[PDB]
């Protein structure tokens, strides 16, 4: 059962360690009875060990499960934050493959989503230039999960808020406001919602950085729900 | 300040 | 021992070459660790230069074969695609028998089953436009394993999901779900499941493929099984 | 989760 799953995480087989991966990853997007049930079965250092293993086909699965851990409750994210998760995980945002990076993504907004914090250690984990690096650099895909990690970090308080504009968030997000899909400039208008609520000095970063046109703009665009995000930005700029 | 934790099946 | 069959697969004899396959058959059959002392023998490259042997009865043989190995880890995999593997055996789903290309299916269907950059390499490949011509073209049978490759390519990423759209994936997927055996509806509404959780673009070209009126009308069916993954590829569409 | 699998036959 559990024990002997977890006892497997360290076996030298590969194929009887991929087995109790994958066992582990289905117990862990069952909801956060299942999720505790790893915890104090003592899942968690081993699957974060595994984060450095040398196939990304172990380590994919590893993050898959982190993820799934990280939706459960602010004490659970706060078990994987103890187990050592972050830095792994933002080392893998720029030495893997984009598969991979998606995941650590995703595992990354979701300790984001925890509390104050919490989000003081994804920061201090040195999240917050690879995160925006991504914006860039990577797929359609991989960047609306990076703007949603970026999001959740700007939800945070405005020390935190200063961390992302000098992280150089700030161009980066306004430009996706244009040059993007429309799932994209979603998240993005989100994320500056969450910018634009802070305190003067970031508007005025926000201005500076172009974002009110860009959202008056394109408020008025194909998608109207994007215009009540837009609209709701603009009056939380003030 | 918006805040979204997301779970997977 | 297998220094003595690998060179045997070379032999102009087709008796001791014959024999040399199927015993190197039995062994990739057996699991992982049995597929890695084929790979450490060096029985990867000959083997994939028997796709262009001049009886089919050599080369049904051979595709088996590689089916098994590319059933083993993703390293695994990977030395397969190096060995040259892939364009032979995309080049058999036209060229050869459906006694053959069932086979040839397997292995794309396995190799498919390995992470985005091999899933790329099969694309890359031109896998995609003989897989999909198949869903047409073939017996049941076939059109089951075909089906199961096309869905292993449609978990891959976004970019990947739009090149089977472009091959034309859709209609005759939408198709097999109404008429075919249950089985195949089967394996149809899980391809389709991974499509819909695509990106909006796709979701859309879904829902002009007519898939939604399809899908519904499989939570009327005898089939209990189907009813549960149709209401799960509804509810990956929202 | 997308819906990848592999068989052994
Ligand atoms: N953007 C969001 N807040 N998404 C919430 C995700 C919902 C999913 N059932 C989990 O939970």
């Amino acid at each position: 059962e559990l024990p002997q799953m977890v006892q497997q995480l360290n076996s030298p087989d590969q194929q009887e360690l991929q087995s109790a991966l994958r066992k582990l990853s289905q117990i862990a997007s069952g909801g956060n009875e299942q999720i505790q049930k790893l915890i104090e079965a003592g899942a968690l250092s081993p699957l974060v060990k595994l984060l450095d293993d040398a196939s990304e086909e172990v380590i994919k699965e590893a993050v898959w499960a982190i993820a799934n851990i990280a939706s459960g409750n602010n004490e659970q994210i706060q078990k994987l934050i103890e187990a050592g998760a972050l830095s792994p995980l933002v080392k893998l945002l720029d030495d893997a493959s984009e598969e991979v990076i998606k995941e650590a993504v995703w595992a990354i907004a979701n300790i984001a989503s925890g509390n104050n914090e919490q989000i003081q250690k994804l920061i201090e984990a040195g999240a917050l230039s690879p995160l925006v690096k991504l914006l860039d650099d990577a797929s359609e895909e991989v960047i609306k999960e990076a703007v949603w990690a970026i999001a959740n970090i700007a939800s945070g308080n405005n020390e935190q808020i200063q961390k992302l504009i000098e992280a150089g968030a700030l161009s980066p997000l306004v430009k996706l406001l244009d040059d993007a899909s429309e799932e994209v400039i979603k998240e993005a208008v989100w994320a500056i919602a969450n910018i634009a609520s802070g305190n003067n000095e970031m508007k005025q970063k926000l201005e500076e950085a172009g974002a009110l046109p860009a959202l008056e703009k394109l408020q008025s665009h194909a998608n109207e729900e994007v215009q009540k995000n837009a609209q709701a930005a603009l009056e939380a700029f003030n | 300040r918006r805040r979204r934790r997301r779970r997977r099946r």
